[PDB]
């Protein structure tokens, strides 16, 4: 199933299924759709992990990865999926022949 | 007038006589069957270009040259196509 395979490729349970089907409509190749999902998921880090990456309160301190690192990793995943799609479709170089009519 | 006429004519020419037959429409001037030859030799002369003791028939002068004509034609056509 394309939906499940996308929810595994593009990580799960942050979108809902109708836009995933829309992304599959954007491109037949699943990896291109997963890449587009990865950018539009990288956008969502501004909410899931806000700009406040580190805080100390009381006797606890937690140092989250900053938004720049997470979005950079998401773009890296997007670039890998894009490259994988291009690898899937791309064919190599090759020679052909020319034809021309004459009397 | 207007009519179309077809005829597959063949005829044997021999020294003493010639035997002629036609398959199809009538040919007025030719009398079918055999007719005597006025002389005891065949009045047809075979001219044999480049005749050879190992050949039944003659040879056209083009025949040695025609593979070179093939080569020249092929090279010229390739050159014209490429140009």
């Amino acid at each position: 199933e394309k939906l499940r395979l996308l929810l595994n490729d593009k990580d799960k349970k942050s979108f809902t299924d109708e836009e995933l089907n829309l992304f599959l409509e954007e491109a037949d190749c699943i990896y291109c759709a997963a890449s587009q999902g990865w950018i539009l998921k990288s956008l969502q880090y501004e909410n899931t992990v806000g700009e406040m990456y580190e805080y100390k309160v009381g006797q606890e301190t937690y140092k989250s990865s900053s938004i720049k690192d997470l979005v950079s990793v998401a773009y890296q995943n997007a670039d890998k999926f894009k490259d994988m799609c291009t690898n899937k479709k791309e064919k190599g170089s090759f020679m052909l022949g020319i034809s021309t009519e004459f009397e | 007038g207007e009519n179309k006429r077809k005829a597959k004519v063949k005829q044997i020419i021999t020294a003493e006589s010639r035997f002629v037959e036609v398959e199809g429409d009538k040919i007025e001037g030719l009398e079918e069957g055999e007719t005597p030859n006025v002389w005891g030799f065949i009045p047809i002369i075979h001219f044999k270009n480049e005749a050879d003791e190992t050949l039944k028939y003659g040879q056209s002068d083009i025949e040695p040259i025609e593979p070179l004509l093939k080569a020249y034609h092929d090279v010229m056509l390739h050159a014209l196509k490429g140009s």
